[PDB]
């Protein structure tokens, strides 16, 4: 019957003999308990306060079947190479979650548990999303295959430039830079993540002039061109108003900042994109606030899975070699989780769980930030074809300007593709391939000379 | 198209790479090479199970003789992923 | 003219002689640089990559007036008591930001800078939001004063219960527990943060039965009752559909999980609440993912300011004494920033900047999580009148059930109010006041006995 | 209303607390004490600058004599914040 | 500010000369839909003042005659023409008829001159 | 365009006026001079900090030699106001 009062969470929420169901959501938590708190009790608190339980016994439990609703820690993995850490594996029944709601899934699993007094730190490392739950989500509006078919672009990574300076340019000046980047050989240009609508440049003026720039550059080059028009907005109504105008202008692609806008707005937009044949580029602004430190937060691989479910056609994945952090092992893992249909468990690449995506479309990887022509062989080798390589300063910072800047990057990419398709080792012959192509391309030669000495080499925080 | 025009040895080397990966080559042609043109006209059928890159080049030559006023390109596709994995123009009229 | 290539950020973005304008947005960043990176260069990188600049010089800068658009570090404060840390003070011009967009403000200031290779860690501690920018936001739909007037409740904190178990109860059982809590003396009950719409309980069924429960409990007690119906949803359309139904049922209050849903959806809902006379309770689920650790993330005081701007009538502020972390000094500071019109700089309470709210309505503080009747004198003393005190397990875990559980908490509060209004010291006479009231209340007596030994005493991570 | 009924000394102690904080006492009455009733009828005017709690109790007695069939409560407000800061029933008919 | 004070008996006369609108209040207004810089960018017209003609007589012209006058004014080198302030919609000329014929005139004048025209 | 065609001395005098005001000259070209064409193709980069009008004329000549079939104009902009402050055609093909 009903026994009032406090008892240990582990009595109900630690179940080492439980075998997970194929319908269960699985979570891998890196847990750092306070001194004197047993691993089993910490793991059980996490399981409890992210599912059904609270700090004291409630009678209302007996109205229902707590045993079939509760989350449970079914495995504990000590991490002897770490200071007072372990991995808690937690299973959550399918029935706990709202169909098609990334928002609900995160509210349960990461809602309250990270601030628990009895923990020093907590990090969500991975989630196993069951096939039965995945089927309740749209996923990407289009995905890699459909995007390539819509754009008629095959056999190589796609290329983009971010317009700079980040803020301060007029709408007319913005469109001018777009036309020049695109005509020079880039497939895409883009709004900076923080270009929405501002006193120096209102969104509707920007959208209009960018559309003019695309039409001119597309007609001149004979290649399909795009610009990720940023629809990130104060409200859902304003977000959709901007997306609708891009549609009215027959723009092929828009962008959205999924974390700063949020998953509810993003899921709305992803559905709108599917309904309207609009490609959706996703910027991951704010991710490093949550995902950088090993001891606490949410790993990007989880945020990436959540984005694939909510929906996006492209997502930023880091560069490895550029100005922003991205460990190679960690990156290759979550790149696979974003693009592939079936990913086998692999702890060497941070893949805690085998993930079956049940034919949910894959997301294009986007490598952006502090990269230039010298990085091209490494970028091609790391990411492969199904990626977009973006050069902001690496284009607009070219000695001769935008159009040459674009041509420099386009030549550099196509040379790296040809060389790879000839059987050459891009990691060995990297510098040689760039130097070979520089002879034919004065644009490339000038780009190479300017950025020869520029490397970003620091110790990564987010590592295996 | 941003590189110097390819030689026959370079073209055959690109085609062989596709074959080695298990991709299926196909030849198509059109009056314009503009990317806004969604569909090109297929030459015969895709060359399923061609292990020789020369056999692909042979179909290009036969297509060129019948249609000298048309652009010709070679494409390869992955049937498992069902996607086109390469495309490059081999002849400009 | 145009000089292509890489140069130090500090040459443009470190301006120690700059005096901030009253229209500037100010940021206080706790910065941990990589070894060999000078403080001035790290601070300048943060200022640059959160405003106008990129890794290399762009010609397009010269089209505009970079000097009047750039962010800049105007002050550096070494922290000798810390390991390789300093505070960077950064000023951002008003023109950089989209009017009424918390989403845009965060995208700029926290968008990319946290993942910079040249940093080991970075934490946003505070923001000074200028009056001119604040005037572009609605702020709370109602605010403390208007809420009290709508509810006709004065002179004491308000009381609520969260229904438990978190998940697994049927809609009918849910409404039953609501009726019992409310008739027992609580002003409010609430959906758990993760109760949205699920296989065990669909939202419309819940909303209906909760409305029945409120009507019955309101008629029986003669006091206005409410239940925060959770409208947190997969999409904006679904969120608004649920809010609209609550309005149709004439419910006085709804709740929303602002971070898991996101600021775009939240700003939409806040405007809808203002338009519809709906009170908006805000749950801060996921906050501790970002805000717990001293070295990295975003302090809650910043998230709280952002919520006040986007809009909410209540927001969770922690308990100090309950199951979840909340340092007293840190808490009193951000409680003031949420409720008051003018808050003076005070580093002892983590207030880095003086904040003028320009008559933007204040937000009710909500203390919730692992609290019971013994905590009442401390809760009253810490938070004062303009707070809501919530007891989930502390109500439903009472030896005799819900209605007695509610009465126990209501008696305990009203006794603490009377005692305080008589001039008694709640921190000294705390236990005495509870014991005095226990004589008159068998409900209280039973609650006291059960939870006598229950304390949550751990070292806090988020401290001054 | 969940505590034992207040004595005159307890009522005066509550009122004095308001005065000491700088709040302005006011007396109002109504036929019902239901919270759905938005407005009660104001007795005279708010007692601005009353330093004595007995003066407030005096107005309560005078109100009770004229309206014995009505509920009576004492409220205090902060004019700077413009909000009501206390409200408690002093007489039930 | 100007609601009631101008009719106060205790005054003989009152004139409001100026207002200082604070930055914080200004931020609550849209202001111009476009403004100088954006308009020039939209019209592709730089380096000089713009030029216009008001169609005359003020009132009394048919829609078709109005359009003819617009075509002639614009083809001759003016950037803009315009309705007189009191031309709205009237028995001698209904607005929708005017709008249509004016649009015809703009299209023809713009094609012939290769400059952007408006009315 | 409603005045007689400008001489080289008149063109240089217009350009010098821009320089004297602190404006930044730039050269652009297009196949058509129609105003419905939103963007012309930029010749190199804007001449930032050119104090000599002849240096601007030099870039016009170099542009004309490479593109004799294109219209060429000189524009100047104010970077502080971020607006184009002059535009006049210098060469018709
Ligand atoms: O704002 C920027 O810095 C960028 O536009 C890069 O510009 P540059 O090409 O000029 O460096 C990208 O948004 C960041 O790389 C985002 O980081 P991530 O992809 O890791 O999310
Ligand atoms: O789910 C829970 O645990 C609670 O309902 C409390 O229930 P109990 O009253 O039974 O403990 C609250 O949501 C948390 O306190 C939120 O934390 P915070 O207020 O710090 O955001
Ligand atoms: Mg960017
Ligand atoms: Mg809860
Ligand atoms: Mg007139």
């Amino acid at each position: 019957g009903y026994q009032a009062g406090v008892k240990d969470y582990r009595l109900t929420y630690y179940t080492p003999d439980y075998t997970p169901k194929d319908t269960d959501i699985l979570a891998a938590f890196r847990v750092t308990p306070q001194p004197g708190v047993p691993f089993e009790e910490a793991a059980a608190a996490v399981a409890a306060e992210s599912s059904t339980g609270t700090w004291t016994t409630v009678w209302t439990d007996l109205l229902t079947d707590l045993d079939r609703y509760k989350g449970c820690c079914y495995d504990i993995e000590p991490l002897p190479g770490e200071d007072n850490q372990f991995i808690a594996y937690i299973a959550y029944p399918l029935d706990l979650f709202e169909e098609g709601s990334v928002t609900n899934m995160l509210t349960s699993i990461v809602g309250n548990v990270f601030g628990f007094k009895a923990l020093k730190a907590l990090r969500l490392e991975d989630l196993r999303i069951p096939v039965a739950y995945l089927k309740t989500f749209q996923g990407p509006p289009h995905g890699i295959q459909v995007e390539r078919d819509k754009l008629n672009k095959y056999g190589r990574p796609l290329l983009g430039c971010t317009i700079k300076p980040k803020l301060g340019l007029s709408a007319k000046n913005y469109g001018r830079a777009v036309y020049e980047c695109l005509r020079g050989g880039l497939d895409f240009t883009k709004d900076d993540e923080n270009i929405n609508s501002q006193p120096f440049q209102r969104w509707r003026d920007r959208f209009l002039f960018v559309a003019d720039a695309i039409h001119k550059a597309q007609a001149e080059t004979g290649e399909i061109k795009g610009h990720y028009l940023n629809v990130t907005a104060p409200t859902c109504e304003e977000m959709l108003k901007r997306a609708e105008f891009a549609k009215e202008l027959e723009m092929p692609i828009i962008m959205h900042d999924f974390l700063t806008a949020g998953f509810t707005a993003n899921t709305t937009l992803s559905k709108w994109c599917r309904d309207n044949g609009m490609l959706l580029h996703i910027h991951r602004a704010m991710h490093a606030v949550m995902d950088r430190q090993k001891n606490h937060g949410i790993h990007f691989r989880v945020l990436a899975k959540c984005l694939r479910m909510s929906g996006g056609d492209h997502i930023h994945t880091g560069t490895v070699v550029g100005k922003l952090e991205g460990d190679k092992a960690v990156t290759l893992g979550f790149v696979d989780l974003l693009r592939e249909n079936y990913i086998e468990q692999d702890r060497s690449r941070g893949i805690y769980f085998t993930q079956d995506w049940a034919s949910m479309p894959g997301v294009m990887a986007v490598a952006s930030g502090g990269i230039h022509v010298w990085h091209m062989p490494a970028l091609v080798d790391i990411f492969g074809d199904d990626a977009v390589l973006q050069f902001g300063g690496g284009t607009l910072g070219h000695p001769w300007g935008n159009a040459p800047g674009a041509t420099a990057n386009r030549v550099a990419l196509e040379a790296c593709i040809q060389a790879r398709n000839e059987g050459r080792d891009l990691m060995r012959e990297g510098g040689d391939i760039i130097r070979e192509a520089a002879r034919w391309s004065p644009e490339l030669a000038a780009a190479c000379e300017l950025w020869k000495e520029i490397k970003f080499e620091f110790e990564a925080q987010d590592t295996i | 198209s941003y590189l110097p025009p390819l030689s026959d040895a370079q073209i055959a080397r690109q085609i062989q790479y596709a074959i080695d990966q298990g991709y299926h080559p196909c030849v198509e042609f059109n009056e314009t090479s503009n990317a806004e043109i969604r569909y090109w006209t297929m030459w015969k059928l895709p060359l399923f199970n061609c292990t020789n890159a020369q056999d692909v080049l042979n179909e290009v030559q036969q297509c060129r003789s019948e249609y000298p006023n048309c652009f010709i390109r070679v494409v390869a596709f992955d049937n498992i992923k069902q996607c086109q994995v390469m495309s490059f123009i081999v002849y400009k009229p």
